[PDB]
């Protein structure tokens, strides 16, 4: 690993019958424990529920 | 995204130890108003890039609740407890969702973290805590988001032992 | 497979009323030993045939438990309570898994049933019970199974009211 | 008041068997909106009179909820599952409180029933169900009530087995 | 037992900080599984919470 | 619906990190409330967990 | 014993503010193996002495479990989250009991803290954390114990905001 | 409050059918957040269950 590690993400789910897909990318410092990312809802947008429930999964 | 944690006090890093093989996690989050959010995640290292694949099933969120009404205000910072069970790493946390009018909605995270290395190739950490802060910016309504997180793994240095314990 | 229920006492059939559009259900089952089983199901009518599509996420099942050890002995018959919440039909049930030595492992099912018809096109049932019995034969180890179920929807006739309630 | 149950199908009566020694029970009821109601009860036979002694601790009921607002409309009929654990009898039930606007608030009862009789003198029942109906009349606001209950212990006759199980 | 059996009850508790005491008197048919009782709040009345939460204890 | 009614099922999931797929077919009497079905594990077999946890989804 | 807490970062002290009137607390602790421990406590100031009165009801602890077998090895340090609900202070915490073989048994504490002071005389704290360490010495088996506790109330300084939140 | 404060405790309870009573005596530094106490089981001893379940109540 390096001190700035990039990451890539894909997400698919159903919440209260609403299907959606997300993608994301970001970067962080693995050793300082910090990270940033962008998330885009590519299917099922605009999200009909609070994005907050997906935060711990991203 | 458990690769990005600062480990203090010589606590072994279950996740960083798991590479190149990587790891998975699985979680059910139970909400105090009846909602459930279940997730499985795969984490792999593709050369210089980390790859996350996530599957989500969420249900029973009340129609009149802050989640389905889209009126949540982000998470409070949180604390997770982590310790070994069955030769893998288990995580338990309470989180609090900020709601309209200075209110909070709480939930409990039941997590198992699974290295793709066998337990024999790992140094398993003792019972410890992970402090987490997640902050979200809604760039575009229900379409684009930015997320920041900071995470530290530690023992309880704030309240000291009289019996030589962590 | 909620289309196959005998309804008595004139209780409206949420599921049969939903055709040809069909319905979905979503559930999280919480096990007393820490396991979670989450499911989403779509039910459609394809001419003469019912089509089910199911997605499952299960986690935190103890390694030493009867589920992961594959030592379960089937389910006891069960009772579900059903009533309207938020203009859809909610279901709540406790089930008991038969375990070695005459033991049982209990769990709770949290279900929401969602018609693909609008609530305005439906006759919503009053609070009622559904009795269920599920029986399984393992034809081939971890590969082939046969499953039987019987289900009746009823009011509490066994313990009568003094106040003229169902 | 478990002495008053009609048993069918040759199911042994754990409670009536417990006399003259009597029995105790202990329960925590967990409400979906965060309330907890915990009780311990002692049942003794005194000549030709049954004597109940009850201790109650209730907490975390939301101030805005039907319980604290005193806007509850009684219980729906309920189904309890009962089976042996640790040489005593355990009970598990979901109940549904009637609330304004045809709504329900659900809760789960976790019970252990403890005979004061030694195991050697008792016939422990197999897994079975108890149907309960509780009906209440408020005679004077917050001061005088009347309660009626009917209860039946049974197997699942409504949904028959194809393996000849109970 | 006899086909009609009387019972008496005493109950004390605290709910959400509110202390209370109840007494009860009833009778029922033990083998037919039916019963009726009267409950009186003797301390902490009028009850500032739904009596329904006490029903399964009475 | 007809008095004998056929159905078919496809299932996909992950349990404790184990991926699996199932298919099924059956028939029942919608109005009598009875049904039987066969379930086959087409991926992730032999199932490394008790099939019982899947019964209520089938 | 909530009077003994070190507050940092200008967090108001709900418990010390409550004197001379004092405060109560109420809690249900839910154990992962089925046990429940419910308590109500009254805290008063009597001259130069704090007086505690505690009522306990515990139930459903497995006979085979570390609690009933008396094989527990004390608590790990813990983290509580505290915040206003219904004009009083609520507390939520997960704790982990040390068990034979380096194992842990977890539980959840659902607490409400109630000042006997009117709201008009109280400064309610923002969402915050209390770190707790409890250590016990058994002096005489089942009869005499010694207990030490250290507690600190704080915000999440370990993982800082990028928005200027606490 | 004074920087060293004494306290006394009485407890009553029933756990899994076992009735018990405890008394307690301690002192601590309220502003420093530290405290020590002695607990004695005066009824229902020796306790037939782990004292640890009472710790958060003492």
């Amino acid at each position: 690993l390096t001190e700035t590690m990039p990451f890539r993400m894909t997400m698919e789910g159903t919440v209260n019958g609403h299907h959606f897909k997300c993608t994301g990318k970001g970067e962080g410092n693995p050793f300082e424990g910090t990270q940033d990312m962008k998330i885009e809802v590519i299917e099922g947008g605009p999200l009909p529920f609070a994005f907050d429930i997906l935060s711990t999964s991203c | 995204s458990k690769t990005f944690i600062k480990y203090v006090s010589g606590i072994p890093d279950y996740f960083k130890q798991s590479f190149p093989e990587g790891f998975t996690w699985e979680r059910t989050t139970t909400y105090e108003d009846g909602g459930f959010l279940t997730a499985h995640q795969d984490t792999s290292l593709d050369g210089d890039c980390l790859v996350y694949k996530v599957k989500i099933l969420g249900n029973n969120f009340p129609a009149d609740g802050p989640v389905m009404q889209n009126k949540a205000g982000g998470w409070e910072p949180g604390c997770e407890i982590l310790y070994e069970v069955d030769g893998v790493l288990c995580g338990q946390s309470l989180m609090a969702l900020k709601c309209p009018g200075g209110r909070h909605l709480n939930c409990r995270l039941h997590t198992t973290y699974r290295s793709k290395k066998p337990a024999s190739a790992l140094k398993m950490p003792e019972f410890h805590f992970e402090d987490h802060r997640i902050e979200v910016k809604e760039v575009q309504k229900g379409k684009h988001y930015e997320q920041y997180e900071a995470a530290v793994a530690r023992y309880c240095d704030a309240a000291p032992s009289k019996l030589g314990h962590h």
